[PDB]
């Protein structure tokens, strides 16, 4: 009867619920700046070439 | 004065109870669900539904008969 | 007073739910506010400071603001003097009175349109369907001094001879100014104008509906979580 | 030495949200009382914002407002966010109703009266802040109260006078069409924490209308978590019109600006008081029309005497369901014909479904109750 | 310049041709007698609303 990958992490660090009080905090990385794969290179796709950041090198430098 | 150990008179009653972490918390889900939300559509459809159908008679015939008052003219439009 | 006429759906390049507008039609469009029209319209809320970044940088901005002449406040050993574009101007107005206004044009203003989309029932579909819908005056329709028979508009009889046609205007990059491409784009300008926050209301759009597709799933399961106790429960009644 | 049975402020808290006996089987109709306080809070941290940039007056309202979209920092979102989130509390506030309605909830005497204050306060809240923006639909709409207004036949002329700020149309219209709109939300508020306390003294209803103290649960966690989840569905309704369609509820017509210009091409509120303006519109006496506007809010108080069943709800009552949804569907055509213009079929429409909607609470609903209890043998 | 060679083929559909054709059979009718008021701005109307229906659906391609 061998388990499946569910004990994540329960021994080690959910039991005693010193996680459950502060993850506002603590646990709250990896989306912010993980999900740059996100929205923005979804909706520059969307609109590619529209954008002002897409027509920029045609009027710097000039 | 309305709380828990005086709310009411009971006997003979027994109850049995499952922890939440013992239990899956997705049982049949469209095995039972499925059937189950289909006769409750069936039991409440002829209550509910037939008001709405005569709201939509009504809209159709007074949108209708709102624009050949108006000025749409084939025949009545004479000396 | 008998029907009206209603602008039909154009596929617009921002028609979509994630769609941007596109920036290089507004720039083309506002040089058919800016040099082709002005002479009836004010668009008293649009600045030269709100065309920065959208279709111009700021310089290529300030140019086009030193080129109108207006006048200034006073100054002492003085008097009311001139002083042209200072970065942050709304456009030019042409009448100096709704008297003035309406002699010049048979008995009628010709309104704002720094939110003349937002005020119709048409949208941008109402302005690009009015500027190229023209027609003659048709059999029996005895119109006066200042009317020109326009199907698209509110009694039929707009005091509006036509603005536009084949090249009243050339762009700065080259393309063919016919007439349709020169109400296309000034569509696309005066709906930036009256919404100005429509690109940044659409990609915040997009960060909302991928957080609340991780905090949905995840607080109905902490719900079935708790309520499974009394799912569960059996009764039995022994008398 | 349990703090939260014995601490003064804590032991408020936890009779009324935490230890608080509650029915097993509520369903999710019962969800919209607690979202109608967050609408409530959430229409006071947006008046915030928007009556700290504003100055009233006939000559700079309809540019007041048009600042704040375009100059005014995170002023776009917030206006939207506060002229949307007034069409979701008239969402809720009229599934709030018809639930008591239907389940037969107004046996509670004292909080169903308190409700009818409640439904009267938010309905000319909201009428003095459409007012505000001062367009179009702002100037005749409001000008057509003052015609019923200044048809009572005593008072009544001195009486919109007094708050039209003097004379007519002015520069001091808008400061007590805005005070009477900065200071209504707060007796809501109040009146709010009194319509829970007279709750509090018998517990909530079911949808069975059989009494459950023998089957009760606590309210912490069972319906402290449903009321969360429900709360997060309705941020997300909200959201969607306010960052994909922030003008679907709404007239182009008012952002055309007040003037007594030219006669608008038609005259029509907000949707939620379209069913009100389609039934005075159909009474040609402007003193009939301003006594049947009232009658059509008013006539919930008789509600509890104008009932003949012997069982509480309409889960059981079949006949009874069938009127129930004739109303929501009469309803339904009176916010359509509000919106319509005044014509030959939305004449003899727009004044058969005034005469239906109070045939149906009056006269149909009590002999209906009366045949069911003869057909059951009691 | 696109338009006024896209809204020629536009005529031809039989859905656009029987709303121009009875909009000229009412010309001869209202510069024939002296007693009418008969004006062809109805007659207009349906030509131009078939019309515009199937410009919208093509001149896009053609612009930009
Ligand atoms: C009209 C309505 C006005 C309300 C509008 C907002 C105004 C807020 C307000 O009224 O402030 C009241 C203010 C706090 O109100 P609150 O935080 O909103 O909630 C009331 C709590 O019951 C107050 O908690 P408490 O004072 O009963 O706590 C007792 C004590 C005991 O707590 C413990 O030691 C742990 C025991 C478990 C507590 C579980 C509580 C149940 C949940 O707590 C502690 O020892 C440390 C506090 C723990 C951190 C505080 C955050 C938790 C809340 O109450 C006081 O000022 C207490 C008086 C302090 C004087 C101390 C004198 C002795 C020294
Ligand atoms: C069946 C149809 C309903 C039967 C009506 C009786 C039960 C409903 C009820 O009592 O609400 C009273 C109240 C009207 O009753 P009332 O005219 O105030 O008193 C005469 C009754 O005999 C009621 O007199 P009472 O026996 O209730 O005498 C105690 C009375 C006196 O106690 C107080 O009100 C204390 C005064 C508050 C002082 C703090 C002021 C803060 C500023 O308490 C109240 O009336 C408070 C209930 C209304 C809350 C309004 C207070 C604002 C907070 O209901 C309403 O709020 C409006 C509904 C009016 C139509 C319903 C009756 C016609 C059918
Ligand atoms: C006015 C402008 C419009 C206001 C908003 C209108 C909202 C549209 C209502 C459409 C919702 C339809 C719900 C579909 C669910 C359904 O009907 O199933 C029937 C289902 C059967 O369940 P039970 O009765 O418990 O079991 C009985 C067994 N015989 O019935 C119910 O769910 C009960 C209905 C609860 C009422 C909730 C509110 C209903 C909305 C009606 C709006 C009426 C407003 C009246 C207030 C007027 C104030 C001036
Ligand atoms: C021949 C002078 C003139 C020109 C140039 C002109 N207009 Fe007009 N237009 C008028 C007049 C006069 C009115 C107001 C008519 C009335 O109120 O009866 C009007 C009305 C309008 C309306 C309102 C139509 C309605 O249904 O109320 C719009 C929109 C409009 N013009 C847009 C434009 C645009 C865009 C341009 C630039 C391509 C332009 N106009 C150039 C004369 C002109
Ligand atoms: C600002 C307006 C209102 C607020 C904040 C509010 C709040 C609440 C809350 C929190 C509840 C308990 C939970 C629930 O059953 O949903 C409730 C119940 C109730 N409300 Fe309201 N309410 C408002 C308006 C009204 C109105 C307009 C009416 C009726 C005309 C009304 C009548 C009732 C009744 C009868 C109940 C008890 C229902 C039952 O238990 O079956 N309320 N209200
Ligand atoms: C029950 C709560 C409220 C309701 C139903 C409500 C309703 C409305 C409505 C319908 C408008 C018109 C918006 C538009 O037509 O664009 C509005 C705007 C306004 N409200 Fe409220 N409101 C509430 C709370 C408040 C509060 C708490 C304040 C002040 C602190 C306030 C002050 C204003 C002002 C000044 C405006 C004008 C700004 C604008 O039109 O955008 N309102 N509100
Ligand atoms: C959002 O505001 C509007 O819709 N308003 O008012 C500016 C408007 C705009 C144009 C035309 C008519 C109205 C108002 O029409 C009605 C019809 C009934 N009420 C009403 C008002 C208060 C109370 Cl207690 C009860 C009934 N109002």
């Amino acid at each position: 009867a061998a388990p499946t990958l569910t004990a994540r992490l329960y021994s080690l660090l959910f039991r005693r619920t010193s996680t459950f009080a502060l993850t506002i905090a603590v646990g709250a990385l990896f989306f912010e700046r993980a999900f740059d794969q996100g929205a923005d290179a979804i909706y520059e796709h969307i609109n590619q070439g529209k954008l002002w950041k897409h027509i920029k090198h045609k009027y710097e430098n000039k | 004065g309305r709380e828990f150990g005086h709310l009411t008179r009971m006997r003979h009653v027994i109850t049995y109870s499952l922890s939440p972490f013992e239990q899956r918390a997705f049982p049949h889900y469209f095995t039972k669900g499925i059937p189950n939300v289909l006769r409750r559509t069936r039991a409440c459809i002829l209550r509910v539904a037939p008001p709405f159908v005569v709201f939509y008679l009504v809209y159709t015939w007074g949108t209708q008969e709102f624009e050949k008052s108006k000025r749409k003219n084939p025949a009545a439009y004479e000396n | 007073t008998d029907l009206e006429l209603h602008a039909p759906s154009y596929p617009w390049s921002h028609r979509g739910l994630l769609s941007s507008l596109d920036h290089t039609s507004i720039r083309r469009g506002f040089q058919v506010y800016k040099q082709v029209c002005s002479s009836c319209h004010s668009m008293d809320y649009v600045a030269y400071r709100h065309l920065v970044g959208v279709c111009y940088t700021e310089e290529e901005a300030k140019a086009l603001a030193e080129e109108v002449e207006v006048q200034d406040g006073p100054n002492e050993d003085g008097e009311m003097f001139m002083r042209p574009g200072k970065l942050s101007d709304y456009f030019p107005k042409p009448y100096p009175n709704p008297e003035a206004a309406r002699a010049a044009n048979n008995g009628a203003l010709p309104p704002d349109l720094s939110y003349i989309v937002r005020a119709r029932h048409g949208g941008e579909d109402y302005v690009f369907s009015l500027l190229t819908g023209y027609c003659e005056p048709p059999t029996g329709v005895s119109l006066r001094e200042g009317l020109y028979f326009n199907p698209y508009f509110p009694g039929q009889a707009i005091a509006m001879a036509p603005p536009i046609y084949n090249e009243v205007l050339e762009f700065d990059d080259g393309t063919p100014a016919t007439m349709s491409q020169v109400a296309k784009d000034v569509c696309t300008f005066l709906r930036w104008a009256s919404e100005p926050e429509h690109d940044h209301r659409k990609r915040m759009g997009l960060k909302m509906l991928m957080m609340m597709g991780l905090l949905l799933p995840l607080v109905y399961a902490m719900k079935r979580h708790k309520w499974s106790v009394l799912k569960s429960r059996k009764l039995a009644y022994r008398p | 030495t349990n703090i939260r049975k014995s601490h003064p402020l804590m032991k408020i808290i936890n009779n009324a949200f935490i230890d608080l006996p509650a029915p097993s089987n509520i369903s999710s109709w019962w969800n919209f009382g607690s979202l109608l306080g967050i609408c409530l809070i959430l229409q006071i941290l947006t008046g915030l914002f928007l009556a700290m940039h504003y100055t009233s007056d006939t000559t700079t309202a309809f540019s007041s407002v048009t600042h704040i979209c375009r100059d005014v920092n995170y002023g776009w979102v917030i206006r939207y966010l506060h002229a949307n989130g007034a069409s979701m509390f008239f969402i809720c506030l009229f599934i709030h109703v018809g639930r008591g309605l239907y389940y037969g909830s107004y046996m509670f005497l004292e909080t169903w009266n308190i409700g009818v204050v409640l439904l009267f306060t938010v309905m000319a809240t909201a009428f003095m802040g459409y007012v505000l923006p001062w367009g179009q639909m702002s100037f005749w709409g409001a000008t057509v109260i003052t015609n019923l207004l200044s048809a009572i036949p005593y008072i009544g002329t001195d009486l919109v006078e007094w708050i039209w700020g003097g004379f007519s149309v002015d520069k001091a219209t808008l400061t007590r069409f805005f005070a009477f709109h900065f200071i209504l939300p707060f007796i809501i508020t109040a009146l709010a924490a009194v319509h829970l306390l007279f709750l509090h003294e018998t517990g909530s209803n079911n949808p069975t209308g059989i009494s459950s103290d023998m089957d009760k649960i606590p309210f912490h966690p069972y319906y402290t978590i449903k009321d969360i989840l429900g709360a997060l569905f309705m941020m997300l309704i909200l959201l969607i019109l306010v960052l994909f369609s922030p003008d679907l509820l709404g007239d182009p017509d008012n952002y055309t600006p007040a003037n007594p210009l030219n006669t608008p091409p038609h005259i029509k509120p907000e949707w939620y008081f379209l069913f009100a303006y389609a039934i005075l519109r159909s009474i040609p006496n402007k003193l009939g029309g301003v006594l049947a506007l009232v009658a059509s809010i008013l006539i919930l108080i008789l509600m509890p005497m104008l009932h003949t069943s012997k069982q509480r709800s309409m889960m059981f009552r079949p006949l009874s369901q069938c009127l129930f949804w004739m109303l929501v569907a009469d309803l339904i055509t009176l916010t359509w014909i509000g919106g319509q213009p005044v014509e030959h079929p939305f004449i003899i429409i727009g004044q058969l479904a005034s005469i239906l909607y109070f045939l149906i609470i009056l006269v149909l609903m009590p002999i209906t109750s009366i045949i069911e209890n003869n057909l059951l043998k009691w | 310049d696109p338009l006024t060679t896209v809204r020629e083929q536009c005529e031809q559909i039989e859905k656009c041709i029987k709303a121009r054709e009875r909009l000229e059979l009412c010309d001869q009718r209202v510069s024939s007698r002296s007693q009418t008021e008969e004006d062809c701005t109805e007659e207009l109307f349906d030509f131009l609303h078939a019309r515009d229906h199937c410009v919208a659906h093509k001149l896009f391609n053609s612009l930009k």
